[PDB]
RNA sequence: GCUGCAAGCCUCGACGAGUAGGAGGGCCGCCGCGGUGGCGCCGAAGCCCAGGGCGCGGGCCCGGGUGGAGCCGCCG
RNA sequence: CCGAGGUCCGCGGCGACGCCGGCCUCCCACCCGACCCGUCUUGAAACACGGACCAAGGAGUCCAACGCGCGCGCGAGUCAGAGGGUGGCUCGCGAGCCCCUGCGGCGCAAUGAAGGUGAGGGUGGGAUCCCCCCGCCCCGGCGG
RNA sequence: AGUUCAACAGGGCGUGAAACCGUUAAGAGGUAAACGGGUGGGGACCGCACCGUCCGCCCGGUGGAUUCAGCCCGGCGGGGCGGGGUCGGCCCGUCCGGUGGCUCCCUUCGCUCCCGCGGGGGGUUGACGCCCGGGCGAAGG
């Protein structure tokens, strides 16, 4: 026999979108052809995110997309995001965005188009930019869910700052012995 | 009973709740019973408004 | 009706995998069930005991489901399900179902002879 | 459904996924939240600190309609009016300013969290914060009250 | 959009036959009766159909027209070739190769002509 | 989406009558078989009646276990008497005539609710599949001779009042073959479903969507397989039978006009449904061969590597000669100087 | 020439014990429903067999006998 | 041809249900191996327990609530629930469709026992992308 | 003997499993019987030229037949972003030409109509229905 541990032979990486969506699996059939033959590091990152789940594809608000486009060097590039571009109602101006995403909400689609912008899809992106040139791949706040506020050391340890699971946030709910 | 991080549940199922359970299987038939009562009342007060 | 080729169909085991202690009891059918006891000889694969079906006994991928004649079996119920074997008639042979009547069974044999399709049970009634 | 269940793949395994040494029995650690201070103390003091004891005063007849006070911030303040209204008065800042009645929109108090666009605006709310009115006066506009 | 329609017919279809570790399709415009995006006959905009004639003599080469896309009654053209073995294979070969009409099913269609002529 | 041709309105007797109606945007909605299947399996679950075993079953007896002391198996046994019932197992699920394990209660979740937006999404994907020749012929309907896949007929058919006027129209539109399939499918159900008022089973036929019920429902009643539905109230369970999309629908001219107002194009929202519009497409160009073979993508991919590399079988370079000089060209020179060394030649 | 069921096919290298337990796959099996494709008094279900075979296996197909009215494949 | 793993452009006796073929299943013989399963147990072939045999039945379920992962719809919103409107119906349809001045639930603000008060970017690493120069080029890219 | 398609439906009578038993056929039996691996003997049922290594593509001669082929004329039908090929409409999306009236954004102003507040006309669009022989999209038929 051979002295080797088979504990971590399997690499747990999603190699196929767990969704049975038809249009999403067609984009996978498109970017798998580019991840093999285009020889561009952009298509290899879009292919991963087409597999990822909804929690690994968080929304991207307009304000969080506008600020990343106003950085120096993003003059006439595209804002690629594998997910939904939600609207940020507490922002006012839209500076002529050129985005490309799977879904765009009805208000975000209106504010981008009314400002003269352009909204694309991942099939049009692979048509005009097969190498992925002139793109700015963005993402949303993956650690922005309420679920991550409960993850930590423990609610009852020093320097925890972890949100405990309670039925209702009140006075008689876990504030007596250990919180003072 | 507890295993790891979770809520402290309080399911009030310590009485004999199985003897007092009301199933809403007559909910759609009760809409027809109420509606036919409004139509029957409407014909009884035909010249008068039905809402009251 | 010879097939496209007759390769050497080698089988790693021709016997059946008999269930443990199925020779001592009538209630214990010969259908294989994995022994899961704590002190079982077969499960612990002692020497001279009954063999357990592993994946190593898998037949060659080119000769799996291949009849001794070289063809592969396909169950048909009428002449419509037979004409799908018109193409690749060198690799697949038809087999008339058991619930068909002797009236319609003769029609499948006559139509299979025209399309040069082999039937495993030509004269079955 | 049951075809996707776990018991369908446990047929044949004796202990049914609950061990042979420690067999699955009926309540081996007490029912419900029992032993929260005796043999489950390590669980309650680690994930639910503050569970035992009293804290605060008792309000006997609490009516939630009395403490009803929904708040709104300055960033979402212009959501109570149309987007066209925010622009029709943005071009003419010469004194005509739109009146935003926060009370008639379902809110009571106005808080100064976000940034406000530099446009004169009159706000009607029952309560204002200190920084809420400072940002409205600085941008331009009044903070009138409503009972 | 054939690639969009294939994602609905690949597993759930009225013509799909799954048994004996095999998969066949029984659509009228399938050459090898194979379940694949290449041979499926009611999905593409250019499909080659080869069927025997009304009697035992002849070969009907059914081709899908260009204007007959959403009109099934006026979508297929029948071409009856009742000739010898070489003349029938030569006529079908020139229909596929010299018209560039479904040029990938060239040899697959030639082998179906010689299969129905016997 | 923007690929909407001009649909013609066939007369009640023959070919087109000159009336053309623009194809509503609903037929270009995203085709989502995973949405229609999810909604169907929750809507078809919503019409079923509850069944339950009586709570008194198994507990109608008074039985106490005999306990330890005798060779019985320590199970509740019926009280003494002079019957065969005395001494038999009473309560356990293993006992004959006893209670079942976990008796099926009548208050389980029979009904499942679906989001109103997902019910409309599944309806748009079911209508969009009724406009493609592939999805309808692969659904099972024999429409290989119908004049056009979206079968729009004149509003005169709404005034039909006799089945002879309805069967003749289906023979003119070549849709009678889809009904002859229904006759040949009428058979007997397999299993114990025949004892429960489900004896005879058959197949589905061409659905017919109308606008005004001036006799259309009663004119198409007695034809097996015909399912009539108003344009305003479309049930997904009858327009997508068994969860599969592609129901052959026969539309009326009046129902085709209102169909654009029920769900609305992408330019303007609907009117008969407040605050609703068609779902957007996450993929505009759904033709992979047009994107792969395009003029702009072929300039970014490498040439196809169609040379398979088999395993080079390793021969021993020490035993073999031609593979040793392949790895070491000097081996031929070192070998010749060694073979020649065994030749007894004399030097100076 | 051949395939392209891309959930497919092909190439290369290493590896393979296992109770308690976890996970995946099942064109393994039973009953019922919505679709769909059939079969049957020229003989269905069931049952029996020193008959011909398939799958590593769960099991399955065919032939013979018996039986006399219903039964099954695939997608959910 | 000591070369990307085999071919013979070599050959013989038999071929009528018999003198040929099946090796899995049936019966029998021999050689080697081979103690009875289940279960508790550090340890079971045990002088540990249950099991004479066969058939049928026989044990992880349903409801409420919670957590995490995943699929889907919409998105700072979301869910229409009680109920109402009905093809005047309703055989399938106690389904489905429609809209409630969306009441309300959960989120959009936290903190204090409470009165109450109430939220303005920098550094390092970083998928990806942008730009510049020098060579080659099948003018699309490649290499530094 | 007779009835019935059937008495392999003869009265607790459709189908008739397993345990168990009788009988017939075959074989064996001193170290309980069975079992795994290997082969041999026997048996019961099955399969297999008649040149089933004379099947198929092409080729070369021999010998019987060709509503006999290339080529040409006429009609029909179809293909043709690498046919653009010159002339033309039509549908949808979008942006202009706002080309003229209805909702107008809670748009500024005048005004019965009850004790300041709810009603009815005129002047101003990021919006529908029309028109452009006005564009634009490998957006379509
Ligand atoms: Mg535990
Ligand atoms: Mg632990
Ligand atoms: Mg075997
Ligand atoms: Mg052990
Ligand atoms: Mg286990
Ligand atoms: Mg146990
Ligand atoms: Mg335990
Ligand atoms: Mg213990
Ligand atoms: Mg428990
Ligand atoms: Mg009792
Ligand atoms: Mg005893
Ligand atoms: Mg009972
Ligand atoms: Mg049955
Ligand atoms: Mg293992
Ligand atoms: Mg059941
Ligand atoms: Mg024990
Ligand atoms: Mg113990
Ligand atoms: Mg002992
Ligand atoms: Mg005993
Ligand atoms: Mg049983
Ligand atoms: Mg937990
Ligand atoms: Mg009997």
């Amino acid at each position: 026999g051979v002295d080797i541990r088979h504990n971590k032979d399997r690499k747990v990486h999603r190699k196929e979108p767990k969704s049975q969506d038809i249009y999403l699996r067609l984009l996978v059939k498109l970017y798998r052809f580019l991840s093999r033959r285009s020889d561009a590091p952009f298509n290899k990152v879009i292919l991963r995110r087409l597999f990822m789940s909804k929690t690994n594809r968080p929304p991207l608000a307009l304000s969080r997309l506008i600020r990343k486009m106003k950085l120096p060097g993003r003059e006439n590039l595209t804002a690629v995001v594998v997910g939904t571009i939600t609207d940020d109602v507490r922002i006012q101006n839209i500076p002529k965005l050129k985005v490309c995403a799977l879904k765009v909400t009805d208000r975000a689609r209106s504010r981008i188009l009314k400002a003269g912008g352009q909204i694309m899809t991942f099939d049009q992106l692979a048509l005009t930019s097969p190498r992925g040139r002139g793109t700015v791949l963005l993402s949303g706040p993956r650690k922005g869910r309420q679920v991550y506020r409960h993850f930590g050391k423990a609610p009852g340890t020093p320097h925890s700052h972890t949100k405990p699971y309670v039925r209702s946030k009140g006075r008689k709910f876990e504030r007596a012995r250990g919180r003072r | 009973a507890p295993s790891r991080n979770g809520m402290i549940l309080n399911p009030h199922f310590h009485k004999d709740w199985q003897k007092r359970v009301r199933t809403w299987f007559n909910q759609p038939a009760r809409k027809i019973r109420r509606r036919k009562a409004r139509q029957a009342k409407a014909r009884r007060i035909a010249p008068r408004p039905v809402s009251g | 009706l010879r097939p496209l080729t007759k390769p050497k169909i080698v089988k790693k085991r021709t016997k059946k995998f008999i269930r443990h202690q199925s020779d001592r009891y009538v209630k214990i059918r010969a259908n294989w069930r994995k022994p899961r006891g704590i002190d079982n000889r077969v499960r612990r694969r002692f020497k001279g005991q009954m063999l357990m079906p592993n994946i190593g006994y898998g037949s060659n991928r080119k000769t799996k489901h291949m009849l001794p004649s070289g063809f592969k079996k396909f169950l048909v119920h009428n002449v419509k399900e037979l004409e799908v074997l018109m193409m690749s008639n060198k690799s697949h042979c038809a087999e008339i179902a058991h619930n068909v009547s002797s009236k319609n069974r003769k029609l499948i044999v006559e139509r299979a002879a025209q399309l040069a399709i082999k039937v495993t049970n030509p004269n079955a009634r | 459904p049951t075809k996707k269940s776990k018991t369908r793949k446990l047929r044949g395994h004796v202990s049914h996924g609950h061990g042979r040494v420690g067999k699955h029995r009926k309540h081996p650690g007490g029912r419900g939240n029992a032993g929260g201070l005796h043999h489950h103390r390590i669980n309650f003091d680690k994930y639910h600190p503050g569970y035992f004891g009293k804290v605060g005063m008792r309000h006997y007849h609490l009516k939630r309609n009395t403490t009803f006070c929904p708040t709104i911030n300055l960033d979402k303040l212009w959501t109570l009016v149309s987007e066209q209204t925010r622009v029709n008065y943005s071009q003419k800042p010469d004194g005509p300013a739109p009146i935003i009645d926060v009370v008639r929109a379902g809110y009571f108090k106005v808080l100064g969290k976000g940034k406000l666009p530099k446009q004169p605006v009159i706000v009607k709310a029952k309560f204002f914060s200190r920084r809420a009115e400072e940002k409205i006066k600085g941008v331009g506009g009044a903070c009138v009250l409503t009972a | 959009s054939p690639h969009l329609q294939w994602m609905v017919i690949r597993n759930s279809s009225s013509f799909l036959i799954k048994r004996n570790k095999q998969t066949y399709s029984t659509e009228p415009n399938n050459l090898k009766a194979r379940n694949a995006f290449r041979f499926n006959g009611l999905i593409h905009r250019k499909t080659i159909g080869i069927e025997p004639a009304a009697d035992g003599k002849g070969v009907v080469v059914v081709l899908k027209k260009r204007s007959g896309q959403r009109k099934p009654a006026s979508s297929y053209g029948k071409i009856t070739i009742n000739k010898n073995s070489r003349a029938t294979l030569a006529s079908v070969r020139n229909i596929i190769r010299k018209n560039k009409y479904r040029r990938d099913l060239r040899m697959a269609a030639l082998r179906r002509v010689s299969a129905i002529l016997s | 989406a923007c690929a909407r041709p001009l649909i013609s309105v066939y007369s009640e007797k023959g070919e087109t009558s000159g009336k053309n109606v623009v194809m509503p945007a609903v037929f270009r909605a995203p085709i989502r078989p995973d949405i229609v299947n999810f909604v169907h399996t929750n809507m078809r679950k919503n019409k079923r009646q509850p069944y339950a075993v009586s709570e008194l079953a198994g507990h109608q007896t008074s039985a106490e276990s005999w306990g330890t002391g005798r060779a019985v198996a320590r199970i509740p046994r019926v009280r003494g008497g002079g019957t065969h019932r005395s001494g038999q197992g009473a309560f356990g699920n293993m006992c004959r005539g006893g209670r079942m394990f976990a008796p099926t209660k009548t208050w389980r979740r029979w009904h499942r609710r679906v989001n109103v937006n997902q019910k409309r999404y599944a309806m748009c994907s079911a209508l969009a599949a009724s406009a493609l020749p592939s999805l309808v012929m692969a659904k099972g309907h024999r429409i290989e001779e119908i004049p056009e896949v979206p079968l729009v007929v004149d509003d005169k058919v709404e005034g039909y009042k006799k089945t002879k006027e309805a069967v003749l129209l289906l023979k003119k539109l070549k849709a009678w073959n889809d009904i002859k399939k229904v006759y040949a499918s009428q058979r007997m159900r397999a299993g114990k479903g025949k004892m429960r008022n489900r004896r005879r089973i058959q197949r589905k036929g061409p659905c017919i969507i109308y606008n005004e019920d001036n006799g259309v429902t009663r004119a198409f009643r007695n034809i097996p397989g015909i399912t009539l539905q108003s344009v305003s109230r479309l049930d997904l369970l009858k327009l997508a039978p068994g969860g599969h999309i592609g129901r052959f629908c026969i539309w009326t001219e009046g129902a085709f006009r209102k169909l654009d107002d029920l769900y609305g194009t992408w330019r303007k929202a609907s009117t008969l449904k407040v605050d609703y519009n068609l779902p957007m497409h996450k993929m505009s160009i759904t033709d992979l061969n047009r994107i792969i073979k395009s003029e702009e993508v072929q300039k970014a991919i490498r040439p196809a590597n169609r040379k398979i590399n088999r395993r080079v079988f390793k021969k021993n370079p020490l035993k073999n000669l031609r593979v040793m000089m392949k790895l070491n060209p000097y081996a031929k020179t070192a070998r010749r100087r060694a073979i020649m060394a065994h030749n007894p030649d004399v030097k100076a």
